[PDB]
């Protein structure tokens, strides 16, 4: 039994407890690749807004300021980030801008099949924000009308319009040829029309296996109009305006 | 009429420094403590008998002085620490004093007992 | 097992 | 002068190693043994309880030999593990 | 010890002085300084941080050897040390690369327990002081020191109820409590928690 | 450097050597005491 | 400071080549001696900005194969050429002057898409800038597929014709000296990454005990090509790669370093860890950065390898304990421009440097000592050469060092380790025979 | 520019809670011919974390030839520590908008920057107790090894 | 967290961040084998054997266990 103990212990140590975390064995080096890009091609004072789980790693490898870390002394702050990721892009933009955030980082495992992606941690963010602000983020709206957590063509309108969803599935269907892509952690089909355009954020980096995706807040319009209007202008195909009708705008101060 | 007009001034409101007692009361209590120490030191030498009979004599006296010098000298170190010197200086001074003191104190205690 | 969300 | 130094370099013989790197690992596995033996004897020379002077004599000579062997072993082992000295 | 990092929790910041346990870092820094200044080999700080846990695994094995040697014999101590060296349960949180608090913490725990048992059965002030100093080291290293703070009293309490009170017990416990408690209120994180 | 398989062999070799030596210690200690 | 001694340029032919990540110039001048007194020197003229970054300056005789003495004299700044023999009062001499500069043109449209080819804009003087009157001239731009001019002047004479890939500017036949009132801006095509190394740090460690010379280079690299318009899209990059877009590109995906023969123990890491995409072939070390370096991106990495000391260290004949070492100056990618180089040769503790030589001029030499893994006495001798503008293939020189390493100093390393172990053992002895029992 | 009240900079001494600092900034106008000094009384300065902790009206103090300088007099930094922004946002209608920002870190108080024990009277009492105990312990040890039983 | 060790359902009710981290969850029987093979059956025995011969050291070990 003692010799069996030696053998069992060595096998257990080799198989399960000796795996590194920064590099998934295949090597998949997406984490370090994205963090190094952030370290080399971003301003030294820039701030990165991601989930708490990946705070320490960023500070160690990206060497950039972080809103939240693995140590969780303040829970309202983490709730703020969770609200910033479970709400429509306008609200997210306003909240993140109010905290001088430059970049947003998301983890996506749809291609490889990571399983530790943000979409497999979204229901927790919605919970934590729900605690602080019970009237704005409601967990019962990220489900279908039947109670199902779907990321398919049968997702809730609130799901499809959240920041995390629209920022993780961007340009995904156009990857898999034919005009329809297939996820590999949730096993559902995403079509090019299931993903609305992002009008407040730019993509600046996407790792090689599409595991880390880094977006950058775009500066507000010089003309002082909502970025959704700039978008709906740059998209809507040129056509004659409907008519000239007196605008309902109120009273000028 | 948002962010178009001069804005009201804001001024931070600070807390209060905790109240320290008036020096007369502290002086009275310091005197009480000093009197207590003196009363102890005299109770030993008077009502109680601290005989001081067996003062060491011969070569053992040298070890006795070495022992007393380690005993007072560690306290001198700790006072030199309370008054500003660094932990590293207080950690090297202790080593220097301790090694010959660890030899001479053990020797006194071995001889006398 | 690590300090991360499940 | 670049010309003079260059001519001296080219018309000269190349470096020859004292002990080739390939053979140095074996020397380490031999030197370790010798040090282990001598040092162990030295460690077993502080219990002899024969004579303080005899203990000092034995310990000192054995320690000297062991120290020289250990220094050589350290150099050979360092070189053999890829940390060149 | 007086470090405010402005690169974490950006609006608020973090005062690391009173939100961090300073003993793993201090031990690593001491090993680094010792290797480069005295022994003469200047290894990197990443390498010391990586190979910190493998180094203290042997210390934990020796501590287990002594602790078991205090309960039965030296043979049982050798068996215990052999078991703890390769046991997957300990290995899980102490593989080369793992640099959390547990790496050194579970070593100090066994050392503290060794001294406590040596102090309780013998009845000596010196071993109780050694236990108190290592308990301080654990307080400064990990946040699960509270286990010791509630296990050493419990043992003593049971010994009172089974009728096995002696003077060795008074001496050992009072000396451990006094020195350990006054010394564990010096870590800024702990503060005045021991009394309130 | 040393390969993974060789590391596995070294780990198991050290473990077996350790266990046998401990068993020998126990046997001698029990018989002689 | 117009040069007093005078010459006359009978023919001044200038050819500027733009096919690399730098500018190479070749001026073929025939000079006559205006002055009756025999003249021995010639002064060439550079502007201020161009003289600030000129990497290689050379001059030679058209007929002969020898290199005339040529220096840079330190606001038309000058360089001085020195003729081997005194030139007669009236006589003609033909020289070919060759210069390599550290400047390339800026992209004319600063932002281009991943696929589009890049066009670069270069600004220079069209008319010969000289300190001596010129009776004929030409200027020919070679090395790019397309040459066009930005803001061409009205005059027909100041215009360029295209023969093959060249852009000839036509033979002028009367040029005043010191006349630089004309500016030429030319846009040329380019489809290559403009690799700039901001700083390079080279460490070369010599070890006598193990006959191995180890090289470790830290690169700070940046691509100077056109920035990516509309941002970086992984989708576009993958679509390019899958369709076998094997044409030319202006972003860096793989770097092919050329190492000395027989190299072993290759490694390629960066500040975050060991990169795995690094194929070592025969004397070539292919390296793939983590992320493709597009226009304006920074990548800092470290490469390293090991060689044999017998290939670089030679022993002097008169004394067995004096050594001469010749060390290469650059072992980098094929086409690259360096802006600062700090070459540090580490020598064993005993060595005492005796003579030093560098083929290219340096900006600073310093000798100090830096400790190492078993340095228990003082440390390795560190000799550092600082250089400024160096080009990948022009700068092929070898630093020569002569040092004295006595046999007494070879054996001292074991002895020092032995003295440490001996003192530790004596300390154990004292600690073991000193009773402290009360 | 912002500095300590005594002229010390931020690099020589990083800011600490409840410190006294001065903020100054200058302005200039373009009549279309020459830059001149801009005399305005509406300019304000804000020290913000995410919401204004200090809003102070800047006062004219010191004119150059082409510029006029404004200053907030010495003010004490908050007792709250963190990363605070020093902001001057001039946004008047008809005029050009000018924004100046500067994120600085306001540290907490270190361990050695608290008042020492000999300066608090309550501490006087407790120090007296500690000294009396150390002195009595020394006397005790000398007497325990001297006096025969 | 110490209260949570007695009121097992407490975490989810109030603190929602403690119940998201995988580290603070119960363990199924297989894990007490995967980690201490052979020792796990032999430990409950050693506790009984130390209980038949109570000493102060043994009282310690028993409480710990
Ligand atoms: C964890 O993270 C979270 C989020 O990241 C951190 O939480 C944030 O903490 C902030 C400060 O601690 C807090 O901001 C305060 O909120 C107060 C309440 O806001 C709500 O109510 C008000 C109406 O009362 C609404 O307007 C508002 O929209 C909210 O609904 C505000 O009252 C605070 O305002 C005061 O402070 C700010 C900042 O200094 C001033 O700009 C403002 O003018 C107010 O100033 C008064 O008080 C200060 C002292 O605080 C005085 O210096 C000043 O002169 C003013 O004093 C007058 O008024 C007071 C009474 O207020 C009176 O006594 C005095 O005599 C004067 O008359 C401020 O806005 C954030 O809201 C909060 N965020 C969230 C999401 O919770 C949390 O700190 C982190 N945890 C940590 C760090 O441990
Ligand atoms: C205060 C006294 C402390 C007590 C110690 C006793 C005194 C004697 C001193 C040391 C003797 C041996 C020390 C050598 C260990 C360094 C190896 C290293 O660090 O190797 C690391 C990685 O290892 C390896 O490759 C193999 C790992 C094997 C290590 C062996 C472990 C035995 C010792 C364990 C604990 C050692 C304690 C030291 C650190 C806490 C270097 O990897 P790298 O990426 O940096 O370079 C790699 C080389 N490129 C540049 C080409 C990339
Ligand atoms: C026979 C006689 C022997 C005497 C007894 C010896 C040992 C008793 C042990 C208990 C010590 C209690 C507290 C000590 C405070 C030391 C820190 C310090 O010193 O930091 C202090 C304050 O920081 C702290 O609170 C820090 C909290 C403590 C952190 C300790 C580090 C943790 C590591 C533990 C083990 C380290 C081992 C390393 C390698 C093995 C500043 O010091 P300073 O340089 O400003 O000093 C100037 C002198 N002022 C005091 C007048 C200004
Ligand atoms: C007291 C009893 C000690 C017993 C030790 C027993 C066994 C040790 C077994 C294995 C440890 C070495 C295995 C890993 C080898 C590669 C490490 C590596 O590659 O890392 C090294 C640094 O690491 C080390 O210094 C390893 C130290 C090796 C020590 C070897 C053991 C013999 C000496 C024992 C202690 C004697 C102390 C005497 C003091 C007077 C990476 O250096 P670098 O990145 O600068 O690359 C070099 C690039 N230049 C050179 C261009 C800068
Ligand atoms: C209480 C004491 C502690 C007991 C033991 C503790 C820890 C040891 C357990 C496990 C260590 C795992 C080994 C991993 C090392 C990876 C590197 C490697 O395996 O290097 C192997 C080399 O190996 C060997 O030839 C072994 C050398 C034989 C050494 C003789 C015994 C060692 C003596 C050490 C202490 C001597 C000091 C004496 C006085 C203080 C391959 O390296 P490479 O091909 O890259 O060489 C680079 C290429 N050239 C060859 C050109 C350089
Ligand atoms: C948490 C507790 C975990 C520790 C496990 C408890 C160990 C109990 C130790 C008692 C051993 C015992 O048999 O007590 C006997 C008598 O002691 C006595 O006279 C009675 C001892 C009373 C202690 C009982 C333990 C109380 C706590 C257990 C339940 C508490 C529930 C709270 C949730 C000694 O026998 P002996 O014959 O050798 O002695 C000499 C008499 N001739
Ligand atoms: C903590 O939550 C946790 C620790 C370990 C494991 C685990 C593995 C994780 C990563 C692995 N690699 C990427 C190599 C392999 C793992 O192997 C395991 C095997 C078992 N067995 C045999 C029952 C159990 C756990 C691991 C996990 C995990 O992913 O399950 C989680
Ligand atoms: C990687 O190398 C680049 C190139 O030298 C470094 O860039 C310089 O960084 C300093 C400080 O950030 C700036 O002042 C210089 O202007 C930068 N130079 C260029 C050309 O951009 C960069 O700092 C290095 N990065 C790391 C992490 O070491
Ligand atoms: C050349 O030598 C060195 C190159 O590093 C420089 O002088 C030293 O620079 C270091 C850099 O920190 C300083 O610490 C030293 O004080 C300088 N002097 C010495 C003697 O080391 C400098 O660039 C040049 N020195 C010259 C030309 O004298
Ligand atoms: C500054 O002083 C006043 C304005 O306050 C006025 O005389 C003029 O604008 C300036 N004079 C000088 C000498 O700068
Ligand atoms: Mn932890």
């Amino acid at each position: 039994y003692l010799y069996l103990f030696v053998f069992h212990s060595t096998w257990v140590t080799r198989t399960a407890y000796s795996s590194p975390s920064v590099v998934l064995p295949s090597l998949i080096d997406d984490f370090r690749e994205a963090y190094y890009w952030l370290r080399m091609n971003s301003d030294e004072d820039s701030k990165v807004a991601a989930w708490w789980d990946y705070g320490y790693q960023i500070g160690g490898m990206a060497d950039r300021t972080t809103l939240v870390d693995n140590n969780t002394w303040n829970n309202t702050h983490i709730a703020i980030v969770g609200k910033a990721m479970a709400s429509p892009e306008e609200k997210s933009y306003e909240i993140l801008k109010e905290h001088d955030v430059d970049y947003v980082l998301v983890i996506f495992g749809g291609l490889i099949g990571f399983g530790g992606d943000d979409i497999n941690k979204f229901l927790w963010m919605i919970r934590i924000s729900e605690g602080i602000w019970p009237e704005e983020i409601k967990e019962r709206d990220f489900y279908t009308a039947e109670g199902e957590y779907r990321v398919d063509a049968r997702a809730s309108e609130t799901m499809r319009n959240s920041l995390l969803y629209k920022m993780s599935y961007k340009d995904f269907p156009q990857l898999f040829n034919g005009g329809q892509a297939t996820d590999r952690v949730r096993q559902q089909m995403i079509t090019p029309l299931d993903v609305p355009p992002l009008d407040y954020f730019d993509e600046v980096f996407t790792s090689e296996n599409w595991m880390v995706r880094i977006y950058q807040l775009k500066k507000d319009d010089a003309q002082g109009r909502t970025l959704r209007d700039v978008g709906e202008l740059t998209r809507s195909s040129t056509k004659t305006r409907r008519s000239i009708k007196r605008p309902e705008l109120g009273l000028r101060v | 009429v948002d962010k178009f007009g001069i804005k009201p001034e804001i001024h931070h409101i600070f807390h209060a420094e905790p109240k320290r007692v008036a020096k007369p009361i502290a002086v009275i209590f310091v005197l009480i403590i000093f009197i207590t120490i003196l009363s102890l030191i005299v109770t030993w030498l008077n009502s109680c008998a601290a005989a001081f009979n067996n003062i060491p004599t011969g070569v053992t006296a040298v070890y006795f002085l070495g022992f007393i010098a380690t005993i007072v000298g560690f306290e001198v170190i700790f006072a030199r620490y309370y008054l500003g010197t660094s932990i590293f200086e207080t950690l090297f001074s202790s080593l220097y004093l301790g090694a010959p003191g660890l030899l001479t104190s053990t020797k006194f205690l071995r001889s006398f007992g | 097992y690590a300090a991360a969300t499940s | 002068t670049y010309e003079q130094l260059y001519k001296e370099f080219h018309s000269s013989k190349s470096f020859q190693p004292f002990i080739h790197l390939d053979t140095q690992p074996k020397f380490a596995i031999c030197g370790l043994i010798v040090t282990l033996a001598v040092l162990s004897s030295a460690l077993f020379a502080v219990g002899s309880k024969s004579s303080y002077i005899k203990k000092l004599f034995f310990y000192t000579i054995l320690s000297v030999i062991g120290s020289l062997f250990a220094g050589l072993t350290t150099v050979f082992a360092s070189n053999s593990f890829g940390v060149y000295v | 010890l007086n470090w405010f990092d402005d690169r974490t929790w950006y609006p608020l910041g973090r005062v690391t002085g009173g939100t961090l346990y300073p003993g793993l870092m201090t031990t690593s820094a001491f090993i680094w300084h010792a290797l480069r200044n005295w022994l003469g080999l200047p290894i990197d700080i990443r390498n010391v941080c990586v190979l910190f846990a493998p180094l203290f695994s042997g210390v934990t094995a020796w501590a287990t050897y002594e602790f078991t040697k205090e309960i039965k014999d030296a043979s049982a101590g050798l068996l215990a040390a052999g078991f703890i060296a390769i046991v997957p349960g300990y290995i899980s949180r102490s593989v080369a690369g793992s640099y959390d608090n547990e790496a050194i913490a579970i070593t100090l725990l066994m050392v503290t327990f060794m001294f406590w048992i040596k102090a309780q059965k013998t009845g000596s002030i010196m071993h109780a002081t050694c236990a108190a100093l290592f308990y301080f080291y654990m307080v400064s290293a990990w946040g699960g020191y509270v286990f010791i703070t509630n296990l050493i009293p419990l043992h003593v309490f049971l010994l009172i109820l089974m009728g096995r009170y002696s003077s060795k017990l008074y001496s050992a416990y009072t000396t451990w409590y006094a020195i350990g408690t006054v010394a564990s209120m010096q870590i800024p994180f702990v503060g005045f928690l021991p009394i309130r | 450097m040393i390969s993974d398989e060789q590391l596995n062999s070294l780990a198991i070799t050290f473990g077996i050597v350790m266990m046998t030596l401990i068993v020998i210690y126990h046997a001698v200690d029990s018989t002689m005491s | 400071y117009e040069p007093p001694a005078t010459w006359e340029n009978v023919d001044y032919k200038r050819t500027i080549d733009v096919s690399n990540a730098y500018i190479s110039e070749t001026i073929e001048i025939t000079i006559k001696n205006i002055a009756s007194e025999p003249a021995t020197e010639y002064f060439t003229a550079f502007e201020s900005g161009i003289f600030s970054k000129v990497s290689f300056f050379s001059a030679y005789f058209t007929n002969e194969a020898t290199f005339l003495n040529s220096q840079l004299l330190a606001e038309i700044r000058y360089g001085i050429i020195q003729f081997p023999n005194a030139i007669s009062p009236q006589e003609e001499v033909s020289l070919v002057i060759k210069s390599f500069y550290n400047t390339v043109g800026i992209p004319y449209p600063e932002h281009v898409g991943m696929s589009e080819e890049q066009h670069l804009l270069w600004e220079t003087n069209r008319l010969p800038l000289s300190a001596y009157d010129t009776k004929k001239a030409s200027f020919t731009l070679i090395g790019s597929s397309s040459f066009e001019e930005y803001h061409p002047p009205n005059d027909e004479s100041l215009l360029g014709k295209a023969n093959g890939n060249s852009f000839e500017f036509g033979p002028w036949e009367d040029i005043p000296r010191f006349s630089s009132n004309e500016t030429l801006a030319i846009v040329y095509s380019h489809n290559a990454p403009l690799n700039q190394v901001v700083n390079l740090r080279r460490d070369i460690w010599l070890s006598h005990w193990a006959s191995t010379i180890q090289f470790e280079e830290y690169y700070e690299l940046t691509n100077k090509a056109a920035k990516l318009s509309k941002g970086f899209s992984r989708l576009e990059l993958m679509k390019q790669i899958q369709t076998q877009n094997m044409r030319q590109t202006h972003f860096v995906t793989v770097l092919d370093m050329l190492l000395p023969e027989g190299a072993t123990d290759h490694y390629f890491t960066d500040l975050v860890g060991l990169v795995s995409t690094s194929h070592a072939e025969r004397d070539h070390f292919f390296i793939r950065p983590r992320f493709p370096i597009f226009g304006g991106w920074n990548y800092n990495f470290t490469v390293g390898w090991t060689n044999k000391l017998s290939d670089f260290l030679h022993v002097s004949s008169g004394s067995d304990e004096k050594f001469v070492a010749s060390i290469p100056i650059l072992n980098g990618p094929p086409d690259t421009v360096y802006d600062n180089v700090e070459l540090s040769v580490f020598l064993p503790e005993g060595a005492e440097i005796f003579d030093i030589d560098s083929p290219v001029p340096f900006t600073n030499v310093s000798i100090e000592t830096q400790k190492s893994y078993f340095d228990l006495n003082k440390g390795h001798v560190k000799l550092t050469f600082s250089y400024r503008n160096l080009i990948s293939q022009v700068a092929n020189g070898q630093v020569l060092i002569k040092y004295d390493y006595p046999k007494s100093s070879f054996f001292k390393k074991p002895l020092s380790i032995a003295c440490y172990i001996f003192t530790a053992l004596m300390g154990v002895f004292v600690l073991k025979t000193l009773n402290m029992n009360v | 520019v912002h500095s300590h009240a005594d002229g010390t900079s931020y690099d020589e001494e990083p800011y600490k809670i409840k410190d006294k600092v001065i903020y100054s900034v200058g302005f200039s106008e373009w009549n279309g011919e020459e830059w001149l000094p801009h005399i305005a009384d509406d300019i304000q300065f804000e020290l913000r974390q995410v919401d204004p902790y200090y809003r102070l009206t800047l006062s004219p103090s010191g004119n150059d030839s082409e510029t006029q300088y404004y200053t907030t007099g010495e003010f004490i930094l908050p007792d709250r520590h963190g990363v605070f922004t020093f902001l001057t946002d001039y946004r008047k209608i008809g005029l050009s908008f000018t924004t100046d920002k500067d994120v600085k870190a306001i540290r907490h108080l270190a361990n050695d920057e608290y008042p020492r024990s000999w300066e608090i009277s309550n501490s006087w009492v407790y120090i007296s107790a500690i000294c009396g105990v150390i002195v009595a312990w020394i006397f005790f040890v000398v007497s325990f090894v001297t006096t025969s039983s | 967290r110490f209260y949570s060790l007695w009121d097992t359902n407490y975490a989810k009710i109030h603190i929602p961040i403690i119940a998201s981290v995988s580290e603070h969850q119960p363990v199924s029987w297989p894990a007490f084998f995967f980690d201490t093979h052979f020792l796990i059956w032999l430990f409950p025995a050693g506790v009984f054997l130390l209980f038949l011969d109570l000493k102060d050291e043994h009282v310690f070990v028993i409480a710990y266990s």
